[PDB]
């Protein structure tokens, strides 16, 4: 659609203060701000019809203030964060209100401090030879382990090119350690011909992107800043 | 004293106010010709309107201003605008002036005698600033709010620094006379009642004009 | 108001027809139906306040007199998989449903189910298990035993040759640990 989200993805600590910005379709007179949490459906938050802002609902406390600073764009921030307030922000606009047309989202994760922040660790695994020899196929196998929060984009990179077909990957990505804060892990998988896995020119690199901190973020600890990055493993024809 | 509470405002009426006063924009034109008054193609390359209805009170009101020079200053709103081309119309309250024999040679700049709990403090004077000879209340008065939001929080809540719970703005002239607005008294909750303040065209001559702000956080 | 779902999960087979249900509480001005991908996106539909509306495969109609709304699938691909939402107009204010998740299976000619152990191609031996070319009905085993994690499956679609996988992947940080049996 023509609305526009930013940030995409967001992590700050418990009791910090946070701002979301939406680019509406600018024919459009109606902005609606809606909070999405895990498994459940976006909830009504606030809403504007042209400069005016006319019905804020109980789960717009006043921790939350919306506004329209002129003309093409409205922010969102939370203020004295909760670990609570981590869901889905999303933004609509609408001609009437007729259809509402949604924007991508801002996706907030509030933990209790920076240092549960991680990168992931991304492994990748050669096919089987009893598969080889007996489906005349080769199955890849990626594992992005020990990341926080589960805020991943993976992808298949075959001789620096992205490929989406043989390509499988895990809905949500499961938790190390449940029940506590833990760190997620995520797997994939790139099935190829027999043929094209022993081709020694053939290059094949699973990608793992991960949204972490951002420059203004204040780093204390003696390891790397898990700052937003791109950790890939590779593996060559056989 | 008797003021009104930032406390006692109605569900969205803060937050109205502070785009009134902070963020949307005004509809400010010189030398310019159209109860009410259609300024048709008002806009150009706007993506909401095309259009701006003034509305000045009573037909009296109106013959002064129709059909002559005009000069606009003052704060516009599309939410629940009655008139001209549908959809496509923003309407506003008073802020007209004749503008022959009304341009300054220098531009007048207000002094502000500020007050916060009694205690007198400065304000910048390019703070509150106009070219007119005679002076809608509403150019002053949006200048002087934007400002108090600006540098006080005037319209911000509680939670989010807003420390002024009452306030007065007063613009006394040169022989006594004063215009009181309680920065609180808020009409409704939307720009289509709380600009109703400015309805009727209240011009004052910018000679020796002064504001006087008193805010209170208590 | 209130507004309602049904059902709150739905398995279907591929190329199979399929009906989604909104329950509502009161009149309605503004009706939408929606599609949410992996991505978070919101797909719009449909707008039916009430009447008759088809957008292709998808078709949606709306009896605004017994306050509910269908929206009906036509020949169900994979790509379809993901949330249908309903949301409406409390008459302005807009609330969502509960929602319906769409879990589209792919078509298996032909179901080889076996069980295949994976060695890390970096100089380790880290080895990773992985269950493939099982039937769509089969499911995935849960967490079993502590450090040790079991993958839910995923649909695999190959383009040169019209191939559709099932897949599965185990591993566990005890270095001693067996693919045979990880998959019970
Ligand atoms: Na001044
Ligand atoms: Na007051
Ligand atoms: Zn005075």
């Amino acid at each position: 659609t023509g609305v526009s989200q930013n940030p995409r993805h967001k992590i700050t600590k418990r009791g910090q203060n946070v701002t979301f910005r939406c680019d509406p379709i600018s024919e459009h007179n109606r902005l609606y701000w809606y909070r999405q949490t895990l498994g459940q459906g976006p909830e009504f938050l606030t809403y504007f019809q042209n400069e005016a802002q006319l019905e804020k609902s109980r789960l717009l406390s006043d921790r939350f203030s919306a506004e329209r600073p002129k003309g093409s764009f409205s922010t969102l921030e939370i203020q004295r964060t909760e670990q609570g307030d981590s869901a889905m922000y999303l933004c609509a606009s609408s001609l009437g209100g007729y259809e509402q047309y949604f924007g991508p989202g801002t996706r907030l994760t509030v933990t209790e401090d920076l240092k549960n922040v991680f990168p992931p660790e991304v492994a990748v695994f050669v096919p089987s030879e009893a598969e080889i020899s007996h489906t005349q196929k080769a199955t890849l196998v990626c594992l992005a382990t020990g990341f926080y929060p589960d805020h991943v984009e993976l992808s298949w990179w075959v001789n620096g090119k992205e490929v989406h077909s043989g390509v499988c990957t895990d809905p949500q990505p499961l938790k190390e350690q449940p029940a506590l804060d833990s760190r997620y892990a995520l797997s994939s998988r790139l099935r190829v011909s027999a043929t094209f896995w022993q081709d020694p020119r053939n290059h094949f690199r699973c990608q793992v992107q991960f949204y972490g901190l951002s420059e203004n973020d204040e780093w204390t600890q003696d390891r790397a800043k898990p700052v937003t990055q791109i950790v890939s493993a590779e593996a060559w024809g056989r | 004293k008797d003021l009104r509470k930032k406390s006692e405002l109605q569900r969205n009426a803060l937050s109205n106010l502070r785009q009134i006063y902070y963020y949307n924009e005004k509809a400010i034109t010189e030398n310019k010709e159209s109860n009410t008054l259609l300024f048709k193609g008002f806009f150009t390359g706007h993506p909401w309107y095309n259009d701006l209805l003034v509305d000045l009170g009573s037909k009296d009101a109106t013959n002064k201003y129709k059909g002559k020079k005009v000069d606009l200053y003052g704060a516009y709103y599309g939410y629940q605008c009655a008139g001209g081309t549908p959809n496509k119309t923003a309407c506003m309250y008073g802020g007209v002036t004749l503008h022959d024999n009304n341009r300054l040679t220098e531009e007048k700049k207000v002094p502000i005698n500020l007050w916060i709990d009694g205690k007198q403090t400065t304000v910048p004077i390019d703070k509150v600033k106009t070219s007119k000879k005679e002076v809608t209340v509403q150019e002053l008065d949006l200048q002087a709010r934007h400002y108090l939001h600006g540098k006080f929080g005037l319209y911000n809540s509680d939670s989010f620094g807003g420390k002024v719970q009452r306030g007065l703005i007063v613009f006394h002239s040169s022989e006594g006379s004063t215009v009181s607005y309680d920065l609180f008294d808020a009409q409704g909750q939307y720009p289509d009642t709380l600009l109703r303040i400015y309805r009727d065209n209240k011009t004052i001559n910018s000679e020796n004009l002064h504001i006087d702000l008193y805010l209170y956080t208590t | 108001i209130q507004v309602e779902q049904s059902p709150p999960d739905l398995i279907l087979q591929e190329g199979a027809n399929s009906t989604l249900r909104c329950n509502f509480s009161d009149s309605v001005n503004n009706l939408q139906w929606f599609h949410q991908n992996p991505w978070g996106q919101l797909i719009n539909l449909f707008y039916i306040p009430s009447g008759t509306k088809q957008n292709g495969r998808l078709s949606a109609t709306t009896v605004a007199t017994e306050r509910y709304s269908l929206l009906y699938i036509s020949s169900s691909q994979t790509t379809d998989s993901g949330v249908y939402f309903c949301a409406v107009d409390s008459a302005y204010k807009y609330i969502f449903g509960t929602g319906t998740r769409l879990k589209v299976l792919a078509n298996i000619q032909n179901p080889d189910p076996a069980v295949y152990q994976l060695r890390d191609s970096k100089s380790s031996d880290k080895s990773v298990c992985l269950f493939t070319d099982f039937d769509s009905q089969t499911n995935v085993s849960q967490s079993k035993d502590s450090d040790v994690y079991i993958t839910d499956k995923c649909v695999l679609d190959m383009r040169s040759m019209d191939f559709k996988s099932n897949s599965a992947v185990a591993w566990s940080n005890k270095s001693d640990f067996a693919c045979a049996n990880a998959f019970n």
